[PDB]
């Protein structure tokens, strides 16, 4: 046992931990084995996080601990794989701490779904993975609308969608604020040549700024009125619903 | 080897289908021959020596017309032969 | 089709070996890749990928001296005729390798890192952090497959308990183990890239028939074109 | 690693045996009684096939570790094919040998004064080269496999003009199709050379010793040069299956037993076919040793020891315009230990009868440019010619 102890923190010694950070992740196992916590963090690092942002993602999931490591190795060559790596693996492993304990198939048709069915570049979809890490908790059908609500509806490219981070944002919230525009004229589909007689609004300025500068700014309109067709626009999409 | 109307419809259309059993190769030991024999067989076949009360009694009871394999009658006769010398 | 692959020798020697084109036919006879065909005349020159192979008699870390590096005209990469013991064998040149250089191959690993000199075959595990390599194998003794083209670099990232991360040119990682061969070092003919062909004909030279004439816009349409949802159906294509 | 040779290329596993041979007790129905093929009958096993009869358009060897010559030591063997990877620097460390650039003294003293030359000399040698180069046959370039044997032996021609002045010169006559044989060690190392090829002159006299006793017993001073990465057998054939035998390739009682210059001959069109002239080099060397060797044995004995009187053979390579010339004198035959008393050899490199010839005219916008014949001829070269063969008989 005291052998085993010795060993394991010469290791964490090569492997850059500090004597503060050793004995916290020491307080952060419950029961798992010394050997297993070994090698746990040998595959973190061997994927390419820094030990301080190790230390942090299981402190505050320690269920991690009890996991095989078989699947670990499978789960972490995988991630590789798709071009996720050193860097953009602390964005999504903090927005998404349960990326390691879901199944490999719910991750491997939403990148096909990405790749295929949406027609993502395979760089776009490693950027819309980094970039949004929520992605993977919906489901497809409601992503697929979404994407293709966007591409048709508003004519946005796939460089622009995966600039912009549109895909993170709520679909309903995106739904208020484009319809009250088309309807307000101050956004227009473009047609089937691409041409838009009006300028249309820069997708930052919809979505990233508040409503309240968004009403200010682009609908030009008073509170009250878009509370109004909030709850309008809320009815006919239960109806909609209904009737589909 | 035959034809399938599609989603049990007659006025669809009629697709060939063919049908394929599930093969396992299993080890068997036969006590006249006093040797292990490792065929390809069916989950019928293993049930049909079940009932039988061994492999030596499935070779020997069951008619050509039911045991339908070249090397299962060549089994019979062999131990046939055995039997009979 | 009686076609029978060329690629029939079964003992390693440096002598030229005379091949046959395949033309972008398999065994059948008929086409499965498109754009090759013709070209200059080439005789294939076997090459040793695996680095640390000791002779028969011998063992452990050998010397062994390069004798003359010339142009392969199979690969994009220069060989080098290297002569060792009492056998001679053709290698892969890195950038700086002349006639009378003497390179390292060993499999001794070490508790400290050493120095790490061009052209020397090392484990992943006895070389420094960062090195350039070439050469690697996923596998110990599987022998080289990766980074092999002219002037390609891999860099090793790091190492843990047993196993090394190194960083393909194609900004990818990969897992292998420090027991693993390699090579320092990057390849030869680093202004490959930045050649010239000049004119088609030098193309033809090379062995590649040109491109297909015909237009493959639904080609190119059937990999980019999306389905829309029936929602969605009435803002395909609205008219101008 | 990577194993040579594609799998649909290999030899196909035959077909799996029936089934009804791992019946016991039952006694299989093959094709065999009717002497052909049918589909639907068990395949027959048939018991080996042995002829029963020795028939040479069909002989089989048996197995190398069957036959009567067969040693686990293996020996390293030279002939006539192999070229060395290190050339002269490794034929030196083979033959135990210290090498001294020039030719010796006594042996161009010969030719120094005018009265040994040959009368019009510069004609007689520049009518051989054309004749041999562009007179030779119907043909306007004659091959190097064709003018490369005949220049040699116009040279000998002409050099054998000279029984006039020299009367002792009808003692030698030159051997064709002569081989030689001569079997030693070098540090516990197994070396034989056959020699093969090219022209054998021979004389009835031993030539005289070159080098005096003090120059010899200077040899223990000198050391062997070594190379490390490279092992000195390397580009040698290696077979542990052979003879260990010393031979002259001559029965006793030959009239001409002393051989006096061995002429090697690079007669190849190709050239990659072609050795270096370092390869050529130490090919002279290894030959020389090697007949050197094989009269040694064969008049003091199989002993290993430092012979009283040396043995003397010269050499002369050329590959049709670049001409070597080499003397070679073995004075012990104790050449497992690297010390001690070291044989001799002069050389000299890269001798050059002509530049360049031009068996066509050159015309140069309807300008004779370089007319027909021979390029900075150099009779330097013909001199040490003249003088190893003189060597002895003068
Ligand atoms: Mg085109």
């Amino acid at each position: 046992g005291s052998l085993e102890l010795e060993r394991v923190m010469s290791s964490l010694l090569d492997m850059g931990f500090s004597n503060a950070h050793i004995n916290e992740l020491l307080s952060v196992r419950r029961g798992a084995s010394l050997q297993q916590l070994l090698d746990i963090i040998s595959e973190f690092i061997l994927l390419g996080l820094n030990p301080e942002p190790v230390c942090v993602v299981l402190k505050k999931s320690p269920q991690l601990l009890k996991l095989p490591i078989m699947q670990m190795r499978k789960r972490s060559s995988y991630l590789q794989k798709l071009g996720l790596g050193e860097g953009k693996l602390k964005r999504v492993l903090y927005c998404c701490p349960e990326i390691f304990t879901m199944r490999q198939q719910d991750i491997n048709d939403t990148v096909r779904l990405l790749k295929e069915k949406c027609l993502f570049t395979v760089q776009q979809v490693t950027k819309i993975l980094h970039s949004c890490p929520s992605v993977l908790r919906e489901d497809l059908g409601q992503l697929e609308y979404k994407f293709q609500y966007a591409y048709f509806r508003m004519g946005i490219k796939h460089p622009d969608i995966v600039k912009s981070e549109y895909l993170q944002y709520s679909l309903t919230k995106i739904k208020q604020r484009h319809i009250y525009l088309e309807r307000l004229g101050r956004y227009q589909t473009p047609d089937k040549k691409g041409q838009t007689q009006i300028p249309n609004p820069l997708l930052k300025d919809i979505l990233r700024v508040s409503e309240a500068e968004f009403l200010a700014r682009t609908a030009c309109t008073s509170v009250e009125e878009f509370q109004v067709f909030k709850k309008l626009l809320a009815r006919e999409e239960e109806e909609s619903e209904s009737s589909t | 080897l035959g034809q399938i109307y599609a989603n049990n419809d007659k006025l669809s259309k009629r697709l060939k289908k063919v049908w394929k059993p599930q093969l396992f190769e299993r080890e068997f030991y036969s006590e006249i021959l006093d040797k292990k024999f490792t065929v390809t067989v069916t989950m019928r076949t293993l049930d049909l020596i079940d009932e039988a009360y061994g492999l030596d009694f499935y070779i020997l009871k069951t008619p050509k017309e039911d045991l339908c394999s070249k090397f299962g009658m060549d089994l019979k006769r062999g131990m046939l032969l055995r039997l009979a010398r | 089709a009686n076609f029978v692959s060329w690629k029939s020798r079964t003992k390693y020697t440096i002598t030229p070996v005379k091949m046959r084109k395949s033309g972008g036919r398999d065994h059948t006879g008929r086409i499965r890749v498109h754009g090759i065909g013709g070209g200059h005349k080439q005789r294939y020159r076997m090459i040793d990928f695996l680095r640390f192979r000791p002779e028969e008699t011998k063992s452990g870390p050998f010397e062994e001296k390069v004798i003359q590096v010339r142009y392969d005209p199979c690969r994009s990469a220069d060989i080098a005729l290297v002569a060792g013991g009492s056998r001679k064998r053709w290698i892969i040149a890195t950038e700086n390798m002349q006639a009378g250089d003497t390179i390292l191959n060993s499999n001794h690993i070490g508790r400290m890192a050493v120095a790490a000199r061009e052209g020397d075959a090392h484990p992943l595990g006895a070389l420094p952090v960062g090195t350039l390599i070439n050469n690697v194998e996923s596998e110990p003794g599987r022998g080289a497959q990766y980074i092999r083209a002219a002037g390609t670099c891999g860099v090793l990232l790091r190492k843990v308990n047993g196993t090394a991360i190194i960083q393909l040119p194609s900004k990818r990682q990969m897992q292998v183990l420090e027991t693993c061969v390699a090579t320092v070092g990057r390849v030869s003919n680093v202004d490959h890239n930045k050649r010239v062909i000049g004119k088609a004909g030098r193309n033809r030279w090379l062995g590649k028939r040109p491109n297909s004439g015909r237009w493959h816009r639904k080609g190119g349409w059937a990999g980019r074109k999306i389905r829309p949802l029936p929602p969605m159906k009435s803002y395909v294509k609205l008219p101008s | 690693a990577y194993e040579w040779g594609v799998r649909s290329t290999r030899k196909s596993e035959p077909p799996p045996l029936d089934r009804v041979y791992e019946i016991p007790g039952l006694e299989p129905i093959t094709f065999a009684g009717k002497m052909h093929f049918v589909p639907w009958l068990a395949r027959p096993i048939f018991p080996p096939w042995d002829r029963g009869y020795k028939d040479p358009r069909f002989y089989r060897s048996p197995p190398l570790h069957e036959h009567p010559l067969y040693k686990d030591q293996a020996c390293y063997i030279f002939h006539h094919r192999c070229r060395l990877l290190e050339g002269v620097k490794q034929a030196l460390w083979l033959t135990k040998t210290k090498l001294i650039e020039g030719l010796p003294e006594k042996v161009l003293s010969l030719v120094d004064d005018p009265r040994n030359h040959i009368e019009n000399q510069d004609e007689c040698v520049l009518n051989v080269i054309s004749h041999a180069r562009l007179w030779q046959t119907t043909e306007e370039i004659p091959k190097r496999e064709t003018y490369c044997p005949v220049i040699v032996d116009n040279l000998i021609q002409l050099c054998k003009s000279q029984i006039l002045k020299h009367p002792s010169l009808a003692r030698r006559i030159c051997v064709q199709n002569s081989t030689f044989s001569a079997t030693w060690n070098r540090e516990s190392l197994l070396l034989q050379v056959r020699g093969s090829g090219g022209a054998r002159l021979s004389t009835k006299d031993p030539l005289p010793t070159i080098a005096s006793r003090e120059e010899i017993e200077a040899t223990k001073n000198h050391v062997l040069e070594t190379f490390y990465p490279i092992s000195p057998i390397i580009d040698l054939h290696e077979c542990n299956i052979y003879d260990v035998k010393n031979d002259t390739g001559f029965q006793e009682g030959y009239p001409y037993p002393y051989p006096h210059t061995l002429y090697l001959l690079d007669k190849a069109n190709l050239r990659p076919h072609r050795l270096q002239p370092d390869q050529l080099r130490a090919k002279m060397i290894l030959f020389a040793f090697g007949s050197a060797l094989a009269q040694a044995r064969l008049l003091y004995g199989n002993d290993a020891k430092v012979l009283e009187q040396p043995v003397v053979v010269q050499s002369v390579g050329t590959d049709g315009r670049v001409f070597h010339f080499l003397v070679f004198q073995l004075n012990t035959t104790d050449l497992d230990c690297n010390e001690g008393v070291k044989n001799l050899a002069w050389v000299d490199s890269d001798q050059l009868l002509y530049q360049h010839f031009w068996c066509l005219p050159v015309i140069k916008k309807r300008v004779v440019v370089e007319p027909v014949g021979p390029v900075g001829f150099k009779p330097e070269t013909f001199r040490k010619f003249l003088a190893l063969y003189l060597h002895g008989a003068a």
